[PDB]
This record gives structure tokens, C-alpha cells and sequence, in this order.
């Protein structure tokens, strides 16, 4: 009735049976880089 | 003279008690520290 051939292992992102598929994925947000930076404070005690 | 005596001992130069600062937090330590006798702790976790 029906033939249903399918990539797998180092075919993952291959189908071979044509079901026309229209999925069309979305691309990632790119997220923002937060380095962390911890410089030596002089007191602001000073200040008082 | 007893003023004195104390700004010598503990070292108040113009940004706090020599090296270290103290904040709200807690100790903040901008020098070495090398202790005589054994030391306490609760837990030891380093920032990411």
C-alpha cells in the first residue's frame, strides 16, 4: 500500500520519500554574550 | 597620641584598612593571607 523511506545514522537530515513537505524550520535568537568582569575597587568610602 | 597609635597599628592609609576593604557583603580582600593557626569554612564556591 504505502513506501515510506527514511534517512537515519549519518542521514539525519535527509528524507528520501517525497511527501512534499513545505516545512521551512526557524533560524535561532541570538543570544546576548554576557562576560563577567571583576576589576579592584578603590573604596568609595574615600568619597565620604 | 592614643589615636596615633591606632592609625599605626591597623594602618588606616586613605582607602581603608590598608589592602583590606570592608563592604556590605562582607570582607573584601586585595592582598595576600597567610594565617598562623587553622582556619574554619562552611562551604568553598567559586564563581562560575
Amino acid at each position: 500500500t504505502s513506501i515510506a523511506i527514511t534517512g537515519s545514522g549519518s542521514c539525519r537530515h535527509l528524507q528520501f520519500i517525497p511527501v512534499a513537505p513545505p516545512g521551512i524550520p526557524s533560524s535561532v535568537t541570538p543570544p546576548t554574550e554576557v562576560p563577567d568582569r571583576d576589576p579592584e575597587k578603590s573604596s568609595e568610602d574615600d568619597v565620604y | 597620641a592614643m589615636t596615633i597609635w591606632i592609625l599605626k597599628v591597623m594602618n588606616f592609609t586613605i582607602d581603608g584598612m590598608g589592602n583590606l576593604r570592608i563592604t556590605e557583603k562582607g570582607l573584601k580582600l586585595e592582598g595576600d593571607s597567610e594565617f598562623l593557626q587553622p582556619l574554619y569554612a562552611k562551604e568553598i564556591q567559586s564563581r562560575p
